[PDB]
């Protein structure tokens, strides 16, 4: 990458890495406080074949130093690598730190590739034409020429080569301000550089992948400590109804059907209560296209116990009362003749309302016997035709471990 | 087929320098570039084999550089404490603490005789 110097504050998210005292060093990028993006080839025996670069602990002590656009001075941060996480197919790697960094923050990813003829940017600690060790990051300037599977293809304008230590930096698309990543350099030409020789100047990056960051970055929200608050909805359009729950942060998290996980009280109900298409969440959050709950409002204008999802003549409620008595509401009706409610839970299309006896029973009303054992009396917030949070506060699917561990 | 931007802190162009001065060069922090004799001096070295003699530049303190360079006799230093390794013909090395702004010699032009080899050039 030859170019101007640049220390300014539009690209301190970047960083440099370094594999044992003099071994290997490249390039990389945040994409979280606690994570850096860069190339698998860095940890590889030989870069050119960057198969063997496994998950877990760094083979040698690994660094990095983030937001240090010149090595003279002490401003940054400095961070040591603890595990890494491969990309299953291409040459990509996601670095996790021992700590994070607060005070930098990470660069956005595409939403999808660049084509021919669109002008982006890179920024590195790799070679220039004239010294084989920078003492500041320099920002280069490239075009698209193609895009291929996986990857995309891009050649220096007017010189500007991609070098040699520019390994895992980011190759950079912004608009109106907004700076996101388009993909991560692996090999190059190496024209215009400084000891070598050659005229092209053209480059291959691996192309950016949101679900690869996304699904490791955020792959510990759940499996440990949550809360009983959760419900069912389908929230992304899916045609599959998808699990929400709240985490130990106070905040609702989405975890889709295929359970994989998004991006982003007493009792916790969805359901697409006006048929809007987009799952809801005694105050309605109505849900909208983005996946993203709005400002909530009162259902009405204390002395019920529990309420679960329950759908009238195609559109509901039923809240079981401390009288033993079950309502539904659209308006209300009688659920059952008499006060002969019981744990009450969401609905299910089994053939139906389904609930728990204390004597650890399961059943459905149209009650008919669910469960061939009496297992379910540990049994909390039962939620929907498939079917409890558990001993553990993970939640099984009827019990299929829906959730990763 | 494209390399990968791997940095291997191999020095950049040692196998034409090779051709061209005599001098070879091998791994370093990357601090320390070959250059010309020509008012830029910094860091000289004369031996009696190649093209006679060569000047180094420093980038960054700490640095350091792994040349190798045959029958040297001579150092100057600027600006700066220069630590010098160098070996004999029996293969052991010793370690010379040459001072600033000054100029020393090796074996050959130094106590021994002996006509030795530089293998590490260091910067305090």
């Amino acid at each position: 990458t030859v170019g101007d110097p640049t220390t300014d504050a539009k690209l301190d998210f970047t960083a440099r890495l370094t594999i044992g005292t003099d071994y290997r060093s490249c390039s990389g990028a945040l994409v979280d406080t606690q994570w850096v993006l860069t190339a698998a080839s860095c940890f590889a025996d030989d870069p050119n074949q960057p198969d063997t670069v496994a998950a877990g602990k760094p083979a040698q002590l690994t660094r990095a130093t983030v937001g240090r656009a010149d090595s003279n001075i002490a401003n940054g941060y400095v961070r040591e690598v603890v595990e890494l996480v491969p990309h299953p197919e291409r040459d990509m790697v996601l670095a996790r730190l021992d700590k994070a960094i607060p005070d930098i923050a990470p660069v956005r990813l595409a939403s999808d590739a660049p084509t021919a003829g669109t002008p982006l940017t890179a920024v590195g600690f790799g070679r220039t034409k004239d010294e084989w060790v920078p003492i500041q990051r320099h920002q280069g300037a490239f075009t698209v020429t193609s895009v291929t599977a996986g990857a995309v293809n891009v050649t220096g304008q007017g010189g500007d080569a991609i070098c040699a230590g520019d390994t895992g930096g980011p190759l950079l698309q912004d608009k109106n301000g907004t700076l996101h990543l388009v993909g991560v350099n692996n090999r190059s030409m190496q024209g215009g550089c400084y000891g070598s020789e050659t005229t092209s100047t053209d480059a291959i990056a691996a192309m950016s992948d949101a679900d690869f960051v996304t699904q490791t970055v955020n792959r510990d929200l759940g499996t440990g400590n949550l809360s009983d608050l959760v419900a069912s909805a389908d929230f992304n359009s899916d045609g599959r109804t998808d699990v929400a729950a709240v985490l130990e942060d106070g905040s609702l998290h989405a975890f889709y059907a295929k359970l994989e996980y998004g991006r982003e009280m007493v009792q916790i109900i969805g359901g697409d209560f006006n048929s809007d298409g987009n799952g809801d969440i005694l105050n309605l959050y109505t849900g909208t296209a983005t996946g993203i709950l709005n400002k909530s409002k009162p259902m009405w204008h204390k002395t019920i116990k529990q309420v679960t999802r329950f759908k009238f003549n195609g559109r509901g409620l039923v809240a079981q009362w401390g009288d033993g008595n079950l309502y539904g509401y659209y308006t209300k009706v009688k659920m059952w003749p008499d006060a002969t409610w019981t744990r009450l839970t969401g609905t299910a299309d089994i053939n139906d309302l389904t609930a728990v006896r204390d004597d650890g029973s399961l059943n459905w009303y149209a009650a008919r016997k669910l469960w061939p054992d009496n297992t379910w009396t540990p049994m909390k917030r039962i939620i929907g035709g498939d079917i409890a949070v558990g001993g553990q506060s993970t939640l099984l699917l009827y019990g299929i471990a829906m959730r990763p561990a | 087929e494209m390399p990968q931007a791997v940095e291997d802190f191999s020095y950049p162009g040692a196998a034409k320098i090779q051709a061209e001065t005599g001098a070879i060069l091998k791994r370093g922090n990357g601090h320390m570039l070959m250059t010309s004799c020509d008012g830029s001096e910094d860091i000289q070295v004369m031996s009696r084999t190649g093209q006679k003699d060569f000047c180094f530049n420093v980038m960054a303190k700490p640095a350091y550089l792994t040349l190798e360079v045959p029958q040297a006799y001579g150092i100057w230093t600027s600006a700066d404490p220069v630590k010098t390794t160098i070996k004999d013909t029996d293969g052991t090395a010793t370690v010379i603490n040459a001072p600033a702004n000054d100029f020393t010699g090796y074996g050959e032009a130094g106590s021994t005789g002996e006509p030795t080899t530089l293998i590490e050039l260091r910067v305090a």
